[PDB]
C-alpha cells in the first residue's frame, strides 16, 4: 500500500532521533520498531511516497549526529507479501 | 544602467493573477506576453515609459520608481509588439541585451512540512494564494530583484504549485511557492535552470 | 440580544488558515473546535468575551466590534471547553440555543468558467486564494452575517475547493469559493444544506 | 433589485482620471462609453458581471461589493457594445431601463468663497483634485449612490470645473466639484438637470 | 436635521490628545472649548462649517463624513468664539438647543479584572493608551454617535482613567475607559450623569 | 550634520495644500511663511523641535524622523517669528546658515503630451492633483532631498501648472508638475533658476 | 552573522500589549518569557524559525523578513522551553552566545516638559501609549536594532512610564517613553544599564 | 509531552550510575529502561526540559567515569506520534 | 520538591536588591530571609528550574551593584531531608 | 507599592542621623528599621520616587558625616512578593 | 509643601532668561522676584520636587549665557516657617 521507509541505527537512542525527525519532517506513520538483536533497532515509517523520502532524508542528518546510522533505505511500492509476512504495520 | 531585462513570453494563471493582485496600473490576463524592465537610476523609467507607449501598443501594469531603482512592465498579446516595445526601451536606454546583469541564485531553500505557527507568519505577510500547515515551502532571493517573477512564472510554468509571495523590485527579489514535496522539488529545479540559463554581465 | 451561535467541531485547513491571516487576535490553527457569536449592540461582546474567558481556557481570534453589530470567536483544541465557553456565553446573555436567527440563504448561484476579466477584480479584491480564469465560482449570502463561516466550513470538509474570501461580519455574511466544476457543485450542496439545518428564531 | 441603470455616453477626462486613481479594476481611458449598474443583494453583481463579460467584449473597472449593495462598471470604445452588455444585464436581471430607481436629491449647495481651514479638512478627505481657498465648491448627494457619475460627467461635459471627489457606491453617491464662481454655477445647473432628467421608480 | 450639539467646556488632555491622534484636520491643544455638531444627512455638515468659519475665527480638527451621517468639531481658546459659531451652527440649520437628539444609553458595563486574551484584542483595535491586563474596563454606545466625546470629558474630568478608544461617528458611539476599578466606577458614574443630563427630542 | 536648511517666505496655495494632505501635524493655510530643516542623524530633530518651539510661537507639520535622516517643517503668519525659530535650530545644531548641502538639480525632464496608459500609474502613485492624459509632464529630482518644496514653491509662484506630487524626504526629492507646454516650461525654467541659485557647502 | 540574540526573561505588561498591538505573527501575553533573534542576512530566519519550532513548544509572534536584517521573536510560559528554542536556532545558526554584536547606545535625549504642539506630532506617530502635554518625553536609539525590547522590558521593570513606541526592526532601534520627570530619570538610568551591561563582539 | 532526556550505556553499571545521578541532579522522572541487547542499555528520564537538560549532562558526566556511553540526546518535544509508538513511559 | 536559589548578600539593602531582581525576572516565590548574624542575610527563592536559574542570575547581577554577595547557588532538586530539616519554607 | 529607599550604616547612631534627615529634607515615611546583627542596621523610608531619590541623596551625606555608609541604594518599585515577605512597612 | 527653586543671577537680563526657562520647561510657578540691591535680583519658582530640579538646571544652564549667574540652590521641602516669615509666594 503506502510506501516504506527505514533507519537502522546501532543504539536506541540515534533511533528515537531519527524517529522523532522523520514525524516532524513530513506527514508520515511511525508505525512502531524492531529489535533484531545486537543493539540494532529499527524505525519504520509508512506513508506516501514523496513524503517518506523526504522523511527518512531529514531522519538520516538527524540521526548521524548522536548515532551510529547502519541503513537508510526507501521503498516506494512495497509489495503487497512483503505486508502480510514482514511486520511493517499495515498487515491486512 | 540596466539591471534587469527579461522578456515572459507567456503569463502563466498564478502569476498573472499575482499581478493583477498587486499592480499599480493596468492588469494583465493570461496568455499575454510580458516584459520586465529595471533600471538605475529610478526616475529614468518614466521616459522609458512614455518611449515604449509611443511606440508600441503594449499596454502596462508594474511601474514602481522605489528608494532607489525603478521597475516597468509592458504587456500585449501580440509577443512581436512586447519585443518591438522592449527594443524602444532598449534604444532609449542606448544599451543592449547583454547590459543586464545576469542573475545570481542567493538562496533556494526548501522547509518541508511547515508548521501552523511559521504558516500563519509566512501568508499574513504574503498578497497571493495561501499557505496550509504540512505542505512544503520554496523560498528563494535572486540578484537584481526583477528576475524573481522570471523564477515564478518558469516555475509555475514547469510544475503544479501555488504562488505565495513574488517580490520584483528592490535590493532582493523574493518568492515563495508552496505545494507537496516532489512539486517544490520540480519547481525548485526548474526555477533555478531558469535563473542561471541567462546572459549578462557578471 | 443574540443573532448568531454556530459551534465548529473542526477548523478546516484553509478556513483556519484564512481566519489567522484575518483576525486581529490569537491565531487559530487547523484541527481545533471553534465557536462563533455575533450579539447586539456592538459593544456588548466584550462582556459576552470577558465571560468566556473567565469561565475557560478558549482562546480567542476574532472579536470584531462592527458598526452595528459585533462578531466573536472562541477556540480550543478540547470541543468539551469550547462547549463550556458557549454553554457560559449562552448563561450570561440568558438564552438559549434557538435564540439565534434562522439564516437566510439571500443569493446562492453557481458561476461556471469565470472569464479573466471577472477573476482580477474579484481576487484583487480578496484575501484567501486566488481564482484563476476558467474556474467556476460559488457565491453566498447568509442574514446575519455569522454562519458564512459554517458555510466555509462545511463546504471545505464535503469538497476540495478554494475559500477566496469570507466575511463572517456585517450586515451579510459573504462567501466565495473557487475550484473544478463538479467540486463547487458538491460544496455548493453542502453548503446550501449545512445553512439551512440550522434551528432558531425565523 | 436594481436600484441604479445609467449609461455615460464618454468620460470627461476628469471622471475617467479619477476612476483609474480610485477603482479596482481594468481602468479606462478617457473619451470611451461607459456603463454603471448598482443592484441588490451586493453578491448578485458576480453574477451580472459573468453575463457582461460573457456578452460582449468589454472591461470591467468599478465592481465593487459593497456592505448592502453592489455595483458594477463596464466600458468600452463602442456605445454599441455598451449598449449591449446593457441589454445583457437588463435581461439577466429580468428588468428594463425603467427598473431603476428614480435619483432622489439629498443635499444640493454651492458654497462661495470656501475659506482655508474648510479646504485643508475637504481635501485631506478627498482623492481627486485639490481645491484652493477661495475657489467656490459644489456639494451633491444622491440616492441611490450610483448616480454621482453621471452628475460628475454631465457637470464636467458642460462646465470648467475640479472634480474633487465623487463616491459612486455606498447610501449615498455624494459629489465635490471646484472652480470658479461662474463655472461651478453651471456645472451645477448641468449636474441638476442630468439627475433630474432621469426616469426611474 | 440636527442629531447632536454639545458644547464641551474645556479638552481634557487625553481626549484632546486623542482627537489630534485621530483627527482629520487642524489638531486640538488641550484647554480650548469645543463644539461638536452631528447633522444628516453628512454632506450639509459642509455648510454647517462654512458658516461657523465665516462667522468665527474658532478651528476645525473633526470634519468626517460617515455612511449616512456627517459630523463636525471646531474649538478655539476662548469660550465665547466657539458659542457664537454654535449660534451661527443653530441659525443656519434654524433649530435650537433642544433640537438635538436626546441620547440613549444603550451599553454601559464595567468589566473588572480583565485577562490578557481580552485585553491584547481590545487594544490591538484601539487608537489611545493601551489597557493592561488585571485593569479595568468601562463600555459604553451612546446613540446618536456624537455623545462619546461628551462621556469621555466629563469621564476624564472626574477621575484618573485611560481612554483606550472614543468613536464619535457611526450608527452607534463607543466609548473605552480603563484603569483601576474604583476610579472606572467614578469615571462611570460621571459619565451616566453626564449624558442623562442632556435634553433633547427624543 | 544640516543638510537642507530652505525659509520658504511665502506658501503658494498648491503647495499649502499638498502639504495639509500629506502632513503629520498642524496643517498650513496659504499666504504662511514655511522653514525646512533636514539633519542627519535623525532623531535629534526631536530636541530641535522642543527648541524651536520653546522659543518661539511656530507652529509645525512635517516632523518625520527618518531610517536615516529627519526632516522638520514650521510655519507661522509672521516671517519674522519663523526666521527665529530658524536661528533658534541652527544654534541648537551649532551650525550657522551656509554649513546647509548645495542642491544639486539631477534629472529635469519635461514629458510631453503624457497618454492615457501612463497618467493612471503616475497620480495613483502620487497624492495631489490628478495629470490628465494629453498634458505635459515635469519630474525633477534633488539632492538633498528638502529642497524640492522650495522647487514646488517657486514652480507654482511663477507659472500656473498643477502640482501631482512633492516628496521632500529620502535620498531624493521627487517632484511632479503637470499642465499645459508653455506652462510647464515656465514652471521647470523658474524651478532650474531656483534650486541651482541656492550658496551652501557642495 | 548572527547579530541580536536577547533573552527577554519576563514580558512586562505595556511591552507585551506593544508586541501584541504591533504583532504580525502569534501575539504574547505578559509573564512570558521572550527572545528576539535579529540575523544577517534575512532570509536564513524562516529556516531558524522552523528549527526552533520543530524543537521546542514556543510561538512566534514577530517574524519579519525586511531588508538585510532578519529579526525573529518567540516566547512561551516555560523559560526552559524559551532557552532550548534559542540554543536550537544558535545551532542551526552554528554561530555562538558571543556571535552576536555588543550593543551601542547611540543617542539618548530626555526632553523635558513637551509643548502639546510636538506631542501632536509624537503621539500621531506612535503605536503604544500616547504622551501628554507637559510630561516628560526620553528616545533612545540602539544598534542593532534588536535590543530596543531589552531596553524597553528594563525600563519598564524599574519605573512607572508609559511606552509610547519601540521600533526593534530597522537599520537603528527607537524607543519612546512617557512620564513625569523623575520616573523617566529612573527609566532613562535603568535603560542605560541594561543595555551596555550586554557582552558580545563588537 | 514532556521533554525526553536519554543515555545510552554499553553495560548495566554504566547505566544505572548514569539513571541515579540524572533523578538527583533535577526533577525528572525515570521512566524505566530498554534493553536492545548486545549490551545496549537505554536509562529514558522523563521531564520538563530544563530539568532533562540539566539531568542528562549530569548523567553523562557520572557515566563517563565508570562506563562507556554511546549516545546522549535531549529532544525538547517529542512528536505525539513517538509516544504512541515507542515504550517512554507516555503512552495513553 | 521545587528547585532551590540563595544569594547571600552580607548588607540587608545587597539582599533586598537581589530580592527584587529575582522576583521580577522569573516566577519564583521569595520565601524569607535567612538572619545567620554578623551582618549576613540569606534570599531564598524557590520554584522550579527553569525560573530559579535564571532569576539568581539577575538577582545576582543586581546585588554586585549594590553590595558584597558572598555566595550565590542553585540546587534544582533539593533532598527531603533538607526541606524537612532547615528552614526553606516548603516543611511539610 | 511606593517607592523604596534604604541607607545601612555601620552603628546605630550613623542610621539615626541618616534616617533623621530623609524625614526632614523630603516627604518620605521612615517605616522602621532591620537590624542584620554584626553592628548592621537599615533605616527604610518609603514614599514617591521623586521624593525617596532626594531623601536618601541627602540622609547619605548626613551619614558619612558621622558613620560609616556601607551601601545606599533605591527601589523605584519594588515587586508586590518583595513587599509580603520581607519587612518594608507595606505588609498586607 | 511646594518646593522652592531660586536663581540668583548679578543683573535683570539674566534672571529673566532664567525666569522664562524654568517656567518653559517644567510645571513650575514664578511667583516674583527679589531686588536685594547691588545688582543682584532672584528669580523664585516653585512647584513640586521633581519639576524645580529640572526647571533650575535649565535655568541655570539658559542664564549663564547671557550674565553672571550668582548662585543656584533647590530646597525640596521648606519649612513652614521659611514660607511664613520670608517673601515666597506661599505665604499663609
Amino acid at each position: 500500500a503506502d510506501a516504506l521507509g527505514m533507519i537502522e541505527v546501532r543504539g536506541f537512542v540515534g533511533m528515537v532521533e531519527a524517529a522523532d525527525a522523520m514525524v516532524k519532517a513530513a506527514k508520515v506513520e511511525l508505525i512502531g520498531y524492531e529489535k533484531t538483536g545486537g543493539g540494532y533497532v529499527t524505525a519504520v515509517v509508512r506513508g506516501d511516497v514523496a513524503a517518506v523520502k523526504a522523511a527518512t532524508e531529514a531522519g538520516q542528518r538527524a540521526a548521524e549526529r548522536v548515532g551510529e546510522v547502519v541503513a537508510v533505505h526507501v521503498i516506494p511500492r512495497p509489495h503487497v507479501n512483503v505486508d502480510a509476512a514482514l511486520p511493517l504495520g499495515r498487515t491486512p | 544602467t540596466l539591471r534587469t531585462y527579461i522578456f515572459l513570453d507567456a503569463l502563466q494563471p498564478q502569476l498573472a493573477t499575482f499581478i493583477g493582485k498587486t499592480a499599480r496600473g493596468f492588469l494583465p490576463v493570461p496568455g499575454q506576453a510580458s516584459l520586465w524592465v529595471e533600471i538605475a537610476p529610478g526616475i529614468a523609467i518614466n521616459r522609458v515609459t512614455d518611449a515604449a507607449l509611443k511606440a508600441t501598443k503594449v499596454q502596462p501594469a508594474v511601474q514602481v520608481v522605489e528608494r532607489a531603482y525603478g521597475l516597468l512592465e509592458v504587456h500585449h498579446f501580440d509577443q512581436g509588439e512586447v519585443l518591438a516595445a522592449g527594443s524602444t526601451i532598449l534604444d532609449k536606454l542606448e544599451v543592449r541585451e547583454e547590459g543586464r546583469l545576469k542573475p545570481q541564485v542567493m538562496t533556494h531553500q526548501i522547509i518541508r512540512a511547515v508548521e501552523a505557527y511559521q504558516t500563519q507568519i509566512i501568508n499574513r505577510n504574503s498578497q497571493g494564494m495561501m499557505i496550509l500547515p504540512g505542505e512544503s515551502l520554496f523560498i528563494l532571493e535572486t540578484q537584481p530583484a526583477g528576475y524573481a517573477v522570471l523564477a515564478a512564472n518558469e516555475a509555475e510554468k514547469a510544475a503544479n504549485v501555488h504562488l505565495v509571495n513574488v517580490t520584483p523590485y528592490g535590493a532582493f527579489g523574493r518568492l515563495y511557492l508552496a505545494g507537496s514535496e516532489a512539486e517544490i522539488d520540480a519547481a525548485a529545479e526548474a526555477a533555478e535552470a531558469a535563473i542561471r540559463s541567462v546572459s549578462g554581465v557578471a
